[PDB]
RNA sequence: UCCCCCGUGCCCAUAGCGGCGUGGAACCACCCGUUCCCAUUCCGAACACGGAAGUGAAACGCGCCAGCGCCGAUGGUACUGGGCGGGCGACCGCCUGGGAGAGUAGGUCGGUGCGGGGGA
RNA sequence: CGAUCAACGGAUAAAAGUUACCCCGGGGAUAACAGGCUGAUCUCCCCCGAGCGUCCACAGCGGCGGGGAGGUUUGGCACCUCGAUGUCGGCUCGUCGCAUCCUGGGGCUGAAGAAGGUCCCAAGGGUUGGGCUGUUCGCCCAUUAAAGCGGCACGCGAGCUG
RNA sequence: CGCCUCCUAAAAGGUAACGGAGGCGCCCAAAGGUCCCCUCAGGCGGGACGGAAAUCCGCCGGAGAGCGCAAGGGUAGAAGG
RNA sequence: CUGACUGGGGCCUGUAGAGCACUGAUAGGGCUAGGGGGCCCACCAGCCUACCAAACCCUGUCAAACUCCGAAGGGUCCCAGGUGGAGCCUGGGAGUGAGGGCGCGAGCGAUAACGUCCGCGUCCGAGCGCGGGAACAACCGAGACCGCCAGCUAAGGCCCCCAAGUCUGGGCUAAGUGGUAAAGGAUGUGGCGCCGCGAAGACAGCCAGCUGGUCGAGUGGCGCCGCGCCGAAAAUGAUCGGGGCUUAAGCCCAGCGCCGAAGCUGCGGGUCUGGG
């Protein structure tokens, strides 16, 4: 659907201090504005885990406003794997590029043969009107064999949405599964030493 | 156990010898270099090993002219 | 304004450039108080050795 | 097992293991991941042993993504020699691994199937690990 | 992606500015032939002369010689005496050569 | 001083590639010839000379389009001069001053100095 | 102009070996013995649970890999001792450790019984005589409740042997 | 064991180990001075013998070629032909 | 007056970090010359590939000798503060040219050594003078001219040995953890979350034959944080320095007071230098 999230303005307070208070710092911007903001970590998590960069988020500001935004970029703590910064993109009447979920409807024939569906793109980048945001986009993978694949070209689009990636871009494939029978022959494969790219009168 | 390595060459002590804003006399060496990292500019000649030397008394100036490279100038006093 | 700088922690074991700073400030003995004209040059040293000293603003 | 097919230079200085991961810190292929909690040189023998554990668990099915590669040559002087007489010989290759990196990912397998395979493989590794699943946080990277 | 014309033009001009003199540059079109003396130190033209501005006649060679003298006369009046001949992409020959020889006849120093 | 063109610099891709459009009065260009100067390791293709029937087709100049190229914040972060703590370590934190890179929003189909030729 | 004076700032124009027959001045600035530090190597104990065990991952075992302990092996280092720290093995005399060979006490067993396997507790005592070789070690004979493994400067030469 | 190039070298210079890697002990009478021209590798397409590659034609191609020999710096607005 | 150091300003740089545009490496996928393989052919090609895979493209990465980027810093010149056992010039006299620990940055070694070889700093050397660390050159504190039965502090401390708190307020720990160790294992304890399932009667069970029934309030998993438990075997007699300590005399957070050096102060004295 469409989710709501309370956001507060921030000034000279330290991002370090905010995060320790349980508040996840971020910024709000578009071609017109640019405001330093902070949300609550635990609240934002609740929203974002479903919303993501796919659904619109309305930001209830304390000045009384309510800006409808998309999350454009999230910054993770590479050590702790936690969010440390949020980019809220203030949406306006003009079209905007964004990522739109894909649903792979159907059970591939390769999957019946034991294969595995590798969902390369679990969403797709699309130029579209803000009023025109699809909940998802269906894809028929039922006709996929080991090892066949679909591309963004094979994506049948809803009205008003335009592809922002190369039609050549592969999006999903069905690949052979791990097998213990492969272990014996994989183990029997003897490896020759790494040759050296040389320097000088050899190179 | 032995090695075929172990060699190296005497350091050549290259680089800029006078920086911008520094007063130099006619003949003062300004840049020591391999090839033309810096190029001779106003009142500055170049030696057979790309050595940049002040042609006149004055003050050094550097200017970076993008795709044209970097240049060293001596401004007369 | 003037600065009243007081040496309160020994420079022993700290880099020679920090010992030089105290010399510029004129601080030679522990617990010694010196009053300095608050200029940028004087302030830089007083801040270089801020972990050895105690500054109070006066005048 | 995992080693470069060729290299410009045969031996490599040891370097350092300071800081959190450079990149590769988010799930990017499969459904579930195994992430390193502390830094190490993870040997090719370990990687392969950690892999085999998982495929053995799946028996048939699943897909294993190996997101680390041992390109760093490990050197060791012969037994009982003294210091000097040059650098040692290459005896194996390791992959430098700093805290936070997703080392392994599985896909196309039930949750309990992934939890166990990644745990078992976790035991073949010389470091502490953490099992993780794909988030929107991962999708946004 | 440069052309033999551009490179030829560049190569001979860089050589001229290096000597640091005032440069007598010469453009030579299909009908006309212009000439200006430039201070590349300041990026300023100091004295001009051309067939198009002198409304000159028939044979382009004989015309050039005239614009050459024209330039020199206007030149010395300004205190300019010595100068360097920028032959541009044009071989010192015929029309251009004639323009130069005219400037010389007029008392210009090069 | 304003407009267009021919020169010549500067800034050094926000100036580029691709696409489209437009200009020949003037200027430039291609163009017409190869007698003469001069020329082709062969070729008047190039360089060069003498010209002025044609055409702005190629070139070039001026516009327009963001598919690529190029520029690119704010915010956060890594790293760090200096001051401190923690771990047996690999390593990990704090204060203060400095603060990237990637990426995001977005910018861009140039700006400008001198001299001429033409126009208002 | 004559330099592989290439040991390339180039002792002479001109030069190799050997000493268990040896000597002097020096060094623990530097090796060999021991100790120390380290623990790669070694010995031992764990983690994981592929797989074996008719059946059954764990009675007994434990692929590929992972973490440690010890300080008995071979080493690395070169820190006290080179105005001396006597170096193997035996004999003698012991004393400690316990990761226990036996005896005592236990749980599990693929423990019918008897006898074994495996782990846990336990250092009180015990732990034989011979043949080979300098041997420690090891093989072998005949027995045994058992014929334990290590530390003590590989304990012990101002105690002996040699 | 002297000399040259790169790294180690901690963004001035310098910096060690029986640390990681290669080179030199020549050469050129043009491979030198100057003046005047010329611009590569590679890719696609086209062309008797002609081939992956001989020579020719076209389009694209900022330099990835070339510069006697190692490496680095440099370099077509030439130092290349 | 030029010095170390410092303030401003310009210029030089290619490390930390990061990046993949070059040189190489690289996982998977896509696309696609080459082979391999199969149906198919000798008559010259087809076609399919759950095969090995070039170039290219996408997602994700690695590099001392890779860099499209690129700091903090550092070097240098200028102006300014800086009068210091500062600096510059000529000359006389040396000694040293075995260093070592420690912190940070590297190589070597085994992400060993009271290891080794460089770099920047420091201390010991020469401060084996002083307080702290049980003891201990280089760890913390501090640069000892002499005297005092005076005062203030530094590190570290204040139950007794032993100078000063059995000091105050909040919390944890029951292991003497504190008072040496890892993978891994666990209904230890306290504390924050997160899912289920429950008076549409849950869970435990107590029954009749998984249903109900029976009672009448919770119950069952995940994960994170603090402090503890196991894993924990070595050789003369034991121990955290000892005694001894459990709402501590342990650990974490916050305070007030004291004790404590040859540091600082007070008083007196010496010597040299500078100035009256
Ligand atoms: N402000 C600074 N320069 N910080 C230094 C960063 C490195 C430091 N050792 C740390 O762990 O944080
Ligand atoms: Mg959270
Ligand atoms: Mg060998
Ligand atoms: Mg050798
Ligand atoms: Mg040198
Ligand atoms: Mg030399
Ligand atoms: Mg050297
Ligand atoms: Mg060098
Ligand atoms: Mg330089
Ligand atoms: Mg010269
Ligand atoms: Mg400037
Ligand atoms: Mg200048
Ligand atoms: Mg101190
Ligand atoms: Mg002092
Ligand atoms: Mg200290
Ligand atoms: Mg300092
Ligand atoms: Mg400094
Ligand atoms: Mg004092
Ligand atoms: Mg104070
Ligand atoms: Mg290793
Ligand atoms: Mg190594
Ligand atoms: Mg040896
Ligand atoms: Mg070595
Ligand atoms: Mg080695
Ligand atoms: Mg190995
Ligand atoms: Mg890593
Ligand atoms: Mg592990
Ligand atoms: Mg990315
Ligand atoms: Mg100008
Ligand atoms: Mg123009
Ligand atoms: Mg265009
Ligand atoms: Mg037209
Ligand atoms: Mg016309
Ligand atoms: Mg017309
Ligand atoms: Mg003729
Ligand atoms: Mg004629
Ligand atoms: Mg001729
Ligand atoms: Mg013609
Ligand atoms: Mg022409
Ligand atoms: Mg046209
Ligand atoms: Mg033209
Ligand atoms: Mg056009
Ligand atoms: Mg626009
Ligand atoms: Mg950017
Ligand atoms: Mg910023
Ligand atoms: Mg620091
Ligand atoms: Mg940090
Ligand atoms: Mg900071
Ligand atoms: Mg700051
Ligand atoms: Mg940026
Ligand atoms: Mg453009
Ligand atoms: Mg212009
Ligand atoms: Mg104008
Ligand atoms: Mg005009
Ligand atoms: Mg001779
Ligand atoms: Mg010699
Ligand atoms: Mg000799
Ligand atoms: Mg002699
Ligand atoms: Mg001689
Ligand atoms: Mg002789
Ligand atoms: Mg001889
Ligand atoms: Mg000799
Ligand atoms: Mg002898
Ligand atoms: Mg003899
Ligand atoms: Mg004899
Ligand atoms: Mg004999
Ligand atoms: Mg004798
Ligand atoms: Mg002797
Ligand atoms: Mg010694
Ligand atoms: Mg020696
Ligand atoms: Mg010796
Ligand atoms: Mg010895
Ligand atoms: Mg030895
Ligand atoms: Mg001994
Ligand atoms: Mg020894
Ligand atoms: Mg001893
Ligand atoms: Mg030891
Ligand atoms: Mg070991
Ligand atoms: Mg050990
Ligand atoms: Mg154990
Ligand atoms: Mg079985
Ligand atoms: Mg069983
Ligand atoms: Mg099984
Ligand atoms: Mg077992
Ligand atoms: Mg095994
Ligand atoms: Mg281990
Ligand atoms: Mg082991
Ligand atoms: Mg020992
Ligand atoms: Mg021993
Ligand atoms: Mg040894
Ligand atoms: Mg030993
Ligand atoms: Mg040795
Ligand atoms: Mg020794
Ligand atoms: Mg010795
Ligand atoms: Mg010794
Ligand atoms: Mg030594
Ligand atoms: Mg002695
Ligand atoms: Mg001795
Ligand atoms: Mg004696
Ligand atoms: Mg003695
Ligand atoms: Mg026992
Ligand atoms: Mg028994
Ligand atoms: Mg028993
Ligand atoms: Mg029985
Ligand atoms: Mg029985
Ligand atoms: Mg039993
Ligand atoms: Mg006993
Ligand atoms: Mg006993
Ligand atoms: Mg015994
Ligand atoms: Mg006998
Ligand atoms: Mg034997
Ligand atoms: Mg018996
Ligand atoms: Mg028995
Ligand atoms: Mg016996
Ligand atoms: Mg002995
Ligand atoms: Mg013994
Ligand atoms: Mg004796
Ligand atoms: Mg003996
Ligand atoms: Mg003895
Ligand atoms: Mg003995
Ligand atoms: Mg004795
Ligand atoms: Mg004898
Ligand atoms: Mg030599
Ligand atoms: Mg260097
Ligand atoms: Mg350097
Ligand atoms: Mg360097
Ligand atoms: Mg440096
Ligand atoms: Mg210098
Ligand atoms: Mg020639
Ligand atoms: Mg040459
Ligand atoms: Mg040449
Ligand atoms: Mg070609
Ligand atoms: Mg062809
Ligand atoms: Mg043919
Ligand atoms: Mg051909
Ligand atoms: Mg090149
Ligand atoms: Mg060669
Ligand atoms: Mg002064
Ligand atoms: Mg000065
Ligand atoms: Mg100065
Ligand atoms: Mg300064
Ligand atoms: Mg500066
Ligand atoms: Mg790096
Ligand atoms: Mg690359
Ligand atoms: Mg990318
Ligand atoms: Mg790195
Ligand atoms: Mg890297
Ligand atoms: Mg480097
Ligand atoms: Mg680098
Ligand atoms: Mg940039
Ligand atoms: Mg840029
Ligand atoms: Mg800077
Ligand atoms: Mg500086
Ligand atoms: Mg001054
Ligand atoms: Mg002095
Ligand atoms: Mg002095
Ligand atoms: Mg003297
Ligand atoms: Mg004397
Ligand atoms: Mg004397
Ligand atoms: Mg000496
Ligand atoms: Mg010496
Ligand atoms: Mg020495
Ligand atoms: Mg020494
Ligand atoms: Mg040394
Ligand atoms: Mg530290
Ligand atoms: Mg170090
Ligand atoms: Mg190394
Ligand atoms: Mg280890
Ligand atoms: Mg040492
Ligand atoms: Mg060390
Ligand atoms: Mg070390
Ligand atoms: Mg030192
Ligand atoms: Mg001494
Ligand atoms: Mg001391
Ligand atoms: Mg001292
Ligand atoms: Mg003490
Ligand atoms: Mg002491
Ligand atoms: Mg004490
Ligand atoms: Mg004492
Ligand atoms: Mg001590
Ligand atoms: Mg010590
Ligand atoms: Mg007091
Ligand atoms: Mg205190
Ligand atoms: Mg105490
Ligand atoms: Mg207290
Ligand atoms: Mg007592
Ligand atoms: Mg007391
Ligand atoms: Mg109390
Ligand atoms: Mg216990
Ligand atoms: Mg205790
Ligand atoms: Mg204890
Ligand atoms: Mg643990
Ligand atoms: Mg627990
Ligand atoms: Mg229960
Ligand atoms: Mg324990
Ligand atoms: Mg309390
Ligand atoms: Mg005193
Ligand atoms: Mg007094
Ligand atoms: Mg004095």
């Amino acid at each position: 659907m469409e989710y709501r999230l309370k956001a507060y303005y921030r000034e000279g307070e330290k991002p370090s201090a905010l995060r320790r208070a349980g508040k996840l710092p971020g910024v709000m911007y578009n071609r017109h504005l640019n405001r330093k903001v902070y949300v609550d970590l635990v609240e934002f998590d609740k929203v974002f885990r479903q919303a993501s960069i796919h659904h619109v988020i309305v930001l209830e500001l304390p000045d009384g406003q309510s800006l409808p935004t998309l999350v454009r970029q999230v910054n993770l703590d590479k050590r702790r794997r936690r969010p440390e910064h949020v980019d809220f993109f203030v949406l306006s009447d003009e079209p905007v590029e964004m990522y739109v979920p894909l649903r792979f409807v159907g059970t591939p024939a390769g999957v019946r043969a034991g294969g595995v569906l590798q969902e390369i793109h679990r969403d797709i980048l699309v130029k579209v009107s803000p009023r025109n945001i699809p909940e998802f986009i269906e894809v028929d993978v039922s006709g996929l064999e080991i090892g066949d694949s679909l591309h963004a070209s094979d994506l049948k689009l809803p009205p008003g949405v335009e592809l922002a990636v190369s039609p050549e871009e592969t999006i999903a494939a069905v690949v052979p599964p791990e097998d213990v029978e492969k272990l014996a022959e994989e183990a029997a494969a003897e490896v020759a030493e790494p040759e050296v790219i040389k320097k000088g009168k050899e190179e | 156990g032995s090695t075929r390595n172990g060699r190296d060459s005497q350091a050549k002590r290259l680089g800029v010898k006078r920086y911008e804003g520094q007063v130099v006399r006619a003949g003062n060496i300004l840049v020591r270099q391999r090839g033309t990292r810096f190029k001779p500019g106003k009142n500055v000649g170049m030696g057979r090993d790309f050595t940049l030397f002040a042609l006149v008394d004055g003050v050094v100036e550097f200017q970076d002219r993008g795709r044209l490279g970097r240049y060293v100038h001596v401004r007369p006093l | 304004p003037r600065l009243k700088v007081k040496l309160v922690k020994s420079p022993i074991g700290y880099p020679k450039d920090q010992k030089a700073a105290l010399k510029a400030l004129g601080l030679r003995r522990l617990q010694q108080e010196r009053v300095l004209e608050d200029t940028p040059a004087i302030r830089g040293n007083v801040e270089k050795v801020a972990h050895l000293v105690r500054v109070e603003v006066v005048e | 097992m995992l080693m470069p097919r060729r290299m410009k230079y045969r031996k490599q200085q040891r370097g350092r293991l300071k800081g959190a991961t450079k990149g590769g810190d988010y799930v990017a292929f499969g459904d579930y991941g195994l992430v390193a909690l502390e830094p190490a040189w993870i040997t090719a023998q370990q990687i392969e042993a950690a892999r085999v554990a998982m495929v053995r668990h799946f028996r048939r099915g699943g897909k294993i993504f190996i997101r680390i590669f041992p390109d760093k040559p490990y050197t060791k002087k012969p037994l009982e020699v003294r210091m000097g007489k040059g650098k040692g010989n290459v005896e194996g290759y390791v992959a430098v691994v700093k805290p936070g990196r997703v080392m392994f990912e599985v896909a196309g397998v039930t949750e309990e199937q992934a939890m166990e395979a990644l745990r078992i493989a976790g035991h073949k590794l010389p470091i502490k690990t953490k099992i993780v699943r794909r988030d929107a946080y991962d999708e946004a990277q | 992606r440069l052309t033999a014309y551009e490179r030829r033009k560049f190569r001979v001009r860089n050589r001229i500015k290096r000597t640091g003199r005032l440069r007598l540059s010469v453009f030579r079109s299909l009908k006309h032939i212009y000439a200006q003396i430039i201070d590349d130190e300041k990026g300023v033209t100091l004295v001009s002369a051309s067939s198009l501005a002198l409304k000159l006649k028939g044979n382009k060679t004989e015309v050039a010689r005239q614009v050459g003298r024209a330039l020199a006369e206007k030149a010395l009046a300004l205190g300019i005496k010595q100068v360097a001949f920028d032959r541009g992409p044009y071989k010192y020959h015929g029309r251009v050569k004639a323009l130069a020889e005219g400037a010389r006849e007029g008392g210009l120093e090069f």
